[PDB]
RNA sequence: GCCCUGAAAAUGGAUGGCGCUCAAGCGUGUUACCUAUACUCUACCGUCAGGGUUGAUAUGAUGCCCUGACGAGUAGGCAGG
RNA sequence: AAAUAUGUAAGAAGUCCUUGUUACUUAAUUGAACGUGGACAUUUGAAUGAAGAGCUUUUAGUGGGCCAUUUUUGGUAAGC
RNA sequence: GGAAUACUGCCAGCUGGGACUGAGGACUGCGACGUAAGUCAAGGAUGCUGGCAUAAUGGUUAUAUGCCGCCCGUCUUGAAACACGGACCAAGGAGUCUAACGUCUAUGCGAGUGUUUGGGUGUAAAACCCAUACGCGUAAUGAAAGUGAACGUAGGUUGGGGCCUCGCAAGAGGUGCACAAUCGACCGAUCCUGAUGUCUUCGGAUGGAUUUGAGUAAGAGCAUAGCUGUUGGGACCCGAAAG
RNA sequence: GAAAUUGUUGAAAGGGAAGGGCAUUUGAUCAGACA
C-alpha cells in the first residue's frame, strides 16, 4: 500500500500562525568566535581603564 | 463577516483578583483598590497588583537585603515595602534602624528588626502613613534562584540541570556526556 | 475527589478525550524503557544525556558512615553559640575570654571559609578546616583546635 | 456655586461658537474662490489656444466589494493596512506613489474613485464615528473632536473635513481618527449584471474615477 | 514509553505485590494492647522497675 | 539515489563572468574591514578556500571578526517559523562593501548641515523624505505643436 | 442614547454648524456666476472638428 | 456566422419538467423587478475589553452601573452549572 | 536576458568634536577595540497600519488526507 | 447673431403618501427661537378616544393547508448508501485505586521544615501532648586520592518599575529591587609554571591557559492538599490462534 | 404494580410508508388581571 512521499502544502500558513520572530537584538553582544589574541590584549585594557576612572 | 486580525474574546491574561479565599487580604485588596482609584499615585498601583500575586511570584526578602538597600545614597531614611514574607538572616552583623512594612515576618526577622530600634507595621498601616507612598522603597525577593528553574530549557549546548532522582557516578555521566564515550553533549 | 475530575465533563462524548482516530490502545511503543536505542532515541538523547554507558570504577562494599563530613563555612559559624550569649562575646572581644566552639558536637566535619566573621577571637575545634578557613579565623585574632 | 460657574461655562462655549463661525465662513470662501479659479483657468487657456491640465487628484475613497473568503495573502494584508475588513466598508487614503501601488495590488477586490466636498459632508455627517480609546464613539458634538484633535487645530467637524479634502499637515492624524465607515447595499443596485469584472470592461471593481460619487452617495 | 521531559522512575512493581501489601489498620489497637500489656506485667511481676 | 553534496546545484552559481576568469585584481585584497561594516557575499569560483556555501550567496551580514586572510559574518537564516543567528568564515575574495548605507551615511551628513544652516533663519528644517507626489496643473501650447490625428491601422501580412 | 441625523433634523445641524443659519439665509445653494464672455481661439476649434 | 450532411447500442426518458419558432432559441445593448443565516439601523442574550461608584440610616464591592466591540466549528483544551 | 519571487538599509545601541586604557598592532601615540567630557530632540530622518508589546512554563489531539485555478514529471490516456 | 432645451452635477430649497421601531425612566449636556419672562421637534412617546372584561387575545394539543425535511451510531479523503451494529422494553453496563514523580495553584512555618516508628494521655481506632534520631534542604566539583566558593560598598557597562529633588506643566537630575544582555572576579576538574624549605624526594608558594562543571557572588526550602500529565500494576471496558 | 406488548370504550386522520421544522385556519382544552 503506497501513500504520499512528500509535500509541503500549509506548512507556510502553520509558520505564520505565531513564527516568523524578528530576533532580537541585544547591546554588547557576546565575543564568541573572536581572536583570541584580541581577547586578551581587550580584556587588560579593560581592567586598565577601571582603575583610572575608579582613582 | 468580518476578517480579524486577532483572536477575539481575548482574556487579558492578567490576574485582577487574590485566588486565595484569606478574608483578611481581601480586606487589603479593597482598601487599595479604592486608593489606586482616588489618588493617582504609581506607588498605589504596584501595591494593588502585587497582592495579586502567587507564591512562587512574591519570594521572601530577607533583612540582610533590606540593609543593602538602605546603603544606597539618599535611601537611609525611607520606608522598605515588602509585599510578602520578611526573613531572618544570621549572616549580618549589623542592622540599621529602618521602618518596614510587610504582609509577614517571620519571628526571627521581627526580632532583629525590634532589636535595632525598628518597627515593624502591616500594609494597612502604611497607607495611613503613606496615602501616597511617599518616603517609600519597594523591594523584591529573587525569583529565578528557585530550584525548578534550573530544570527550564534543556537540551544539547544549553547547559541546564537534568531531571532526575538519584545523583552519582552511574547516573547520567556516560555516553552523551563526555568524548570519551560516544560523544559530548 | 472524584466530582472534580475531567471523567464527569467526558460523560456523553464518546471518545472522552482520547480521540477517535489514534485512539487509547493498549501499550503503542512498548512498555517502560523499552526502546531506549531504537524508537525513543531523540527523547534519550536531549533530556537525559550520559545514560547508556559505564565510567568510574566499582567500589564493592562501600559504607557511607565512612564519608561522613557534614561542612560549615564561617558566615554561619557564630549561629552554633547561643543566641543569649553571643551578644556579650561580640562586644568584649580580647583573649583569655575567647569563646571555645566545638563544631564536631554540633554534628559537623569540615569548616569551609566563605563569608565574613567579626573581627573577634574565637577558638576552634574541628576534624578538618579549609586553607582560606584558618586565615579568616587567625586574622581576626582566633585559633583552629584540631580534635579526633 | 449654583451661578457662578455655570455663567463662566456659558460665556466660554459663546466664545467657541464665534471662532467656528469665523472659520467656517473662510472655508466656504476658499472653497468658491478655487472652484472659479479652476473654471476660468480652462477657459483662458482656450481662448489663447492652449490647454489647461488639471493638477492630478490628491484624494481617493476607496470601498470593499468583496468578501472575505478565498483572498490571496498578500492582497488580504493590504485590505488590512488600509482598515478595510468587512465589505462595504470604505476609508480616504492619500494619493501617493508608495499609496497608488497599494491600490493596483487590491483591484478585483475594491471601488474606488475621486470624492467631491458634498460627498464629504455627507459621509461625515451621518455615518462619522471617532475612534477614542480604542472605542467607537459618534460624532454627535464639536466637543469631543476639540478633545482629540484639538492640539492639531482641529475643533469642529467643519474643521475636519476642510482638514480631509484639502489634504493638509494632519490628514494622517485627522483620517486615522476616523473610524472605517460602514456602508450598505446601493439603493438602486450597483447598475451591472456583474460586479467583480473591472469597471471599464462592465464590471464595478477598480478605479472608476468621479463616478465614485454616485456609488457613494447611494450606499450612504 | 518514554516521552517528554520526566525524571526516570524506579518503581519496582512487577511482581505480583498486590499478594503482600501490609495495611496497619491495627496500630492504634497494638498500642492499647501494648499498654495493656505492661500494665498487667507491672502489676504481675513484682514491685519491680 | 538523490545526491546532496556540499556544491549541489551550483552549476551556474560559482562560475566565472564572461571574458573575467583568471587572477583576481590587486583591489580586493586592498580594501579594509572593520568590526560592524556591512558587507555582502558573492563566491569567486577560482577561490575553493574559504568559500561559502550556496545558500548565502548574495546575502547581506555584519562582521563580527577579523582575521589574517578573512573576516567573520553574521547572518540571520530563517529555519522553521524563527530567524537563526548564523556566523561565517570567508576570504576577503568573497566579499566586498555592502552599497547599502554609503548613500544612507550622505544624507545623515546632509541633514545636519540643512539643519545647522536653517538654524539661524528658518524653523521646520524639513529633513524628512516623501515619496513622489501627484503632478500640479500646467499649461500645454499648441504654437507649432498642432495636434496630429491617428486612427487604428487595417491588417496586413507582410511575411 | 439615539444617533440622530442632521442634514434632516434641523436642530442638530445647528448645534454643529453655527455657519448653517448664514448659508440657508443668504441663498449660497443657489448662488449665482458673473458672466464672462471670452472665446476659444480659432486652432481649439478646428482641432476639435478635424476628421 | 447560424443551419444541415458527416453522427451506430442495447428496460422507457429527460435544455430539471411542461412547452416554446419576428422564441420562452443564438449574438449584443438599455432599464425595471425578485430574493441569502451577507451589508445598514434598532431591540434582546451572552462573551471580551476599557471605566464610574464604600458615605451612613436598607439588605448582595464575587455588588450596582456607564461605554465600545465581538458571536461558524470535528479531534481536543478550559470554564460556569 | 526578463516578469513574479528574494537579502540588506532608511538613526539616540545615531552623528560629530576633544582625549584616556592595553601585555594587541605600528618604523613611530600609528592603528584597533572599549571609554571620560562636550554639541545636536522627537518633520528625530520614507508610506500605511498597529484589540499594546515582550517573555516563560506546561500539556491535548494529529503524524492515512483529498479537491480547484496556475506551473509541472511519468503515461496513448484515465474520476491514473 | 441672440436664446431655449437636453445631459451631468450642487443646494446647511419646499412639500405629499406608505411601512417597521418607542429601547431609557427625578434633575445635570449641547443648542434653537425670544427685549425679557419663558418656550421648543434640543442626551430614546406622548396626547385623545372606542369596544370587551371573557376563552375575545393568548398558551397547549390534535388535524388541515403552503414550502422544506433521506437513519441513527461508527471507521473513513468521501455514508441515505447495494459498508458494519441496531426487532422491541426494563434493570445492569466502561479512565478507577495504589507506589514513585513533572508543571501549576492554595495553606502553614521558614534557614529551616516534617507531632501520629514509638511514648504520654483519653469522653478510647477520634481528639490532645512529646524526647532522641532520621529524611530533604542549607556546597560544589572530580573516575578517584582529594580540594572546596569576597581584589572591590559581594564588581563594571547598558536597559529598568517605584521612590527622591527641581518644575504650573512638559521635562531634567539623583537612587535604582526583580529581570534581560555582556565583561570580569571566586571554587572544583584538565593542561602549564615550580618559590621559601627538604626523611633528595617530598612539599606546591606564585603566576597563567580559543579548555571544562547540573557551582559562588546578603540563602528558599520543607510539609500537607487539589486539577492535569508520566511509569509500573488487570490499569478505560469486552475479545485471540497459543504456552 | 413502571415499560415493551394487548382488549374494550371515546375522539381524530388515512389515493404506493409513517414520523419532523416554520406559519396560520378549524376543533377540543386551559392559566393569568378584573383594583
Ligand atoms: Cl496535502
Ligand atoms: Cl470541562
Ligand atoms: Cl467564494
Ligand atoms: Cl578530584
Ligand atoms: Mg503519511
Ligand atoms: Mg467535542
Ligand atoms: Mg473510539
Ligand atoms: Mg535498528
Ligand atoms: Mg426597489
Ligand atoms: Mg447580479
Ligand atoms: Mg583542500
Ligand atoms: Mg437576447
Ligand atoms: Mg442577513
Ligand atoms: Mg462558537
Ligand atoms: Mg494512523
Ligand atoms: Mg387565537
Ligand atoms: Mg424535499
Ligand atoms: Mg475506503
Ligand atoms: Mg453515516
Ligand atoms: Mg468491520
Ligand atoms: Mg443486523
Ligand atoms: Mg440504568
Ligand atoms: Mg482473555
Ligand atoms: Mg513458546
Ligand atoms: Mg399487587
Ligand atoms: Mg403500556
Amino acid at each position: 500500500a503506497k501513500s504520499k512521499n512528500h509535500t509541503a502544502h500549509n506548512q507556510t500558513r502553520k509558520a505564520h500562525r505565531n513564527g516568523i520572530k524578528k530576533p532580537k537584538t541585544y547591546k554588547y553582544p557576546s565575543l564568541k568566535g573572536v581572536d583570541p589574541k584580541f581577547r586578551r590584549n581587550h580584556k587588560h585594557a579593560l581592567h586598565g581603564t577601571a582603575k583610572a576612572l575608579a582613582a | 463577516g468580518i476578517d480579524h486580525t486577532s483572536k477575539q474574546h481575548k482574556r487579558s491574561g492578567h490576574r485582577t483578583a487574590p485566588k486565595s479565599d484569606n478574608v483578611y487580604l481581601k480586606l487589603l485588596v479593597k482598601l487599595y483598590t479604592f486608593l489606586a482609584r482616588r489618588t493617582d499615585a504609581p506607588f498605589n498601583k504596584v501595591v494593588l497588583k502585587a497582592l495579586f500575586l502567587s507564591k512562587i511570584n512574591r519570594p521572601p526578602v530577607s533583612v540582610s537585603r533590606i540593609a543593602r538597600a538602605l546603603k544606597q545614597e539618599g535611601a537611609a531614611n525611607k520606608t522598605v515595602v515588602v509585599v510578602g514574607t520578611v526573613t531572618d538572616d544570621a549572616r549580618i552583623f549589623e542592622f540599621p534602624k529602618t521602618t518596614v512594612a510587610a504582609l509577614r515576618f517571620t519571628a526571627g526577622a521581627r526580632a532583629k528588626i525590634v532589636k535595632a530600634g525598628g518597627e515593624c507595621i502591616t500594609l494597612d498601616q502604611l497607607a495611613v502613613r503613606a496615602p501616597k507612598g511617599q518616603n517609600t522603597l519597594i523591594l523584591r525577593g529573587p525569583r529565578n534562584s528557585r530550584e525548578a528553574v534550573r530544570h527550564f530549557g534543556m537540551g544539547p549546548h544549553k547547559g541546564k540541570a537534568p531531571r532526575i532522582l538519584s545523583t552519582g557516578r552511574k547516573f547520567e555521566r556516560a555516553r552523551g556526556r563526555r568524548r570519551s564515550k560516544g560523544f559530548k553533549v | 475527589p472524584s466530582r472534580f475530575t475531567k471523567t464527569r465533563k467526558h460523560r456523553g462524548h464518546v471518545s472522552a478525550g482520547k480521540g477517535r482516530i489514534g485512539k487509547h490502545r493498549k501499550h503503542p511503543g512498548g512498555r517502560g524503557m523499552a526502546g531506549g536505542q531504537h524508537h525513543h532515541r531523540i527523547n534519550m538523547d536531549k533530556y537525559h544525556p550520559g545514560y547508556f554507558g559505564k565510567v568510574g570504577m566499582r567500589y564493592f562494599h562501600k559504607q557511607q558512615a565512612h564519608f561522613w563530613k557534614p561542612v560549615l563555612n564561617l558566615d554561619k559559624l557564630w549561629t552554633l553559640i547561643p543566641e543569649d550569649k553571643r551578644d556579650q562575646y561580640l562586644k568584649s572581644a580580647s583573649k583569655e575570654t575567647a569563646p571555645v566552639i566545638d563544631t564536631l558536637a554540633a554534628g559537623y566535619g569540615k569548616i569551609l571559609g566563605k563569608g565574613r566573621i567579626p573581627n573577634v577571637p574565637v577558638i576552634v575545634k574541628a576534624r578538618f578546616v579549609s586553607k582560606l578557613a584558618e586565615e579568616k579565623i587567625r586574622a581576626a585574632g582566633g585559633v583552629v583546635e584540631l580534635i579526633a | 456655586q449654583v451661578a457662578a460657574e455655570r455663567a463662566a461655562r456659558k460665556a466660554a462655549n459663546k466664545e467657541k461658537r464665534a471662532i467656528i463661525l469665523e472659520r467656517n465662513a473662510a472655508y466656504q470662501k476658499e472653497y468658491e474662490t478655487a472652484e472659479r479659479n479652476i473654471i476660468q483657468a480652462k477657459r483662458d487657456a482656450k481662448a489663447a489656444g492652449s490647454y489647461y491640465v488639471e493638477a492630478q487628484h490628491k484624494l481617493v475613497f476607496v470601498v470593499r466589494i468583496k468578501g472575505i473568503n478565498k483572498i490571496p495573502p498578500k492582497p488580504r494584508k493590504v485590505l488590512q493596512l488600509l482598515r478595510l475588513t468587512r465589505i462595504n466598508s470604505g476609508t480616504f487614503v492619500k494619493v501617493t506613489k508608495a499609496t497608488l501601488e497599494l491600490l493596483k495590488l487590491i483591484e478585483p477586490y475594491v471601488a474606488y474613485g475621486y470624492p467631491s466636498y458634498s460627498t464629504i459632508r455627507q459621509l461625515v455627517y451621518k455615518r462619522g464615528f471617532g475612534k477614542i480609546n480604542k472605542q467607537r464613539v459618534p460624532l454627535s458634538d464639536n466637543a469631543i473632536i476639540e478633545a482629540n484633535l484639538g492640539k492639531y487645530g482641529i475643533l469642529s467637524i467643519d474643521d475636519l473635513i476642510h482638514e480631509i479634502i484639502t489634504v493638509g499637515p494632519h490628514f494622517k492624524q485627522a483620517n486615522n481618527f476616523l473610524w472605517p465607515f460602514k456602508l450598505s447595499n446601493p439603493s438602486g443596485g450597483w447598475g451591472v449584471p456583474r460586479k467583480f469584472k473591472h469597471f471599464i470592461q462592465g464590471g464595478s471593481f477598480g478605479n472608476r474615477e468621479e463616478f465614485i460619487n454616485k456609488l457613494v452617495k447611494s450606499m450612504n | 514509553a518514554i516521552s517528554k521531559n520526566l525524571p526516570i522512575l524506579k518503581n519496582h512493581f512487577r511482581k505480583h505485590w498486590q499478594e503482600r501489601v501490609k495495611v496497619h489498620f491495627d496500630q492504634a489497637g497494638k498500642k492499647v494492647s501494648r499498654r495493656n500489656a505492661r500494665a498487667t506485667r507491672a502489676a504481675k511481676i513484682a514491685p519491680r522497675p | 539515489g538523490k545526491s546532496h553534496g556540499y556544491r549541489s546545484r551550483t552549476r551556474y552559481m560559482f562560475q566565472r563572468d564572461f571574458r573575467k576568469h583568471g587572477a583576481v585584481h590587486l583591489s580586493t585584497y586592498l580594501k579594509v574591514y572593520k568590526v560592524g561594516d556591512i558587507v555582502d557575499i558573492k563566491a569567486n569560483g577560482s577561490i575553493q578556500k574559504g568559500m561559502p556555501h550556496k545558500f548565502y550567496q548574495g546575502k547581506t551580514g555584519v562582521v563580527y571578526n577579523v582575521t589574517k586572510s578573512s573576516v567573520g559574518v553574521i547572518i540571520n537564516k530563517m529555519v522553521g517559523n524563527r530567524y537563526l543567528e548564523k556566523r561565517l568564515n570567508l576570504r576577503v575574495e568573497h566579499i566586498k562593501h555592502s552599497k547599502c548605507r554609503q548613500e544612507f551615511l550622505e544624507r545623515v551628513k546632509a541633514n545636519a548641515a540643512k539643519r545647522a544652516e536653517a538654524k539661524a533663519q528658518g524653523v521646520a528644517v524639513q529633513l524628512k523624505r516623501q515619496p513622489a507626489q501627484p503632478r500640479e496643473s500646467r499649461i500645454v501650447s499648441t504654437e507649432g505643436n498642432v495636434p496630429q490625428t491617428l486612427a487604428p491601422v487595417p491588417y496586413e501580412t507582410f511575411i | 442614547v439615539l444617533k440622530k441625523n442632521p442634514l434632516k433634523n434641523k436642530q442638530v445641524l445647528l448645534r454643529l454648524n453655527p455657519y448653517a443659519k448664514v448659508f440657508a439665509a443668504e441663498k449660497l445653494g443657489s448662488k449665482k456666476a458673473e458672466k464672462t464672455g471670452t472665446k476659444p481661439a480659432a486652432v481649439f476649434t478646428e482641432t476639435l472638428k478635424h476628421d
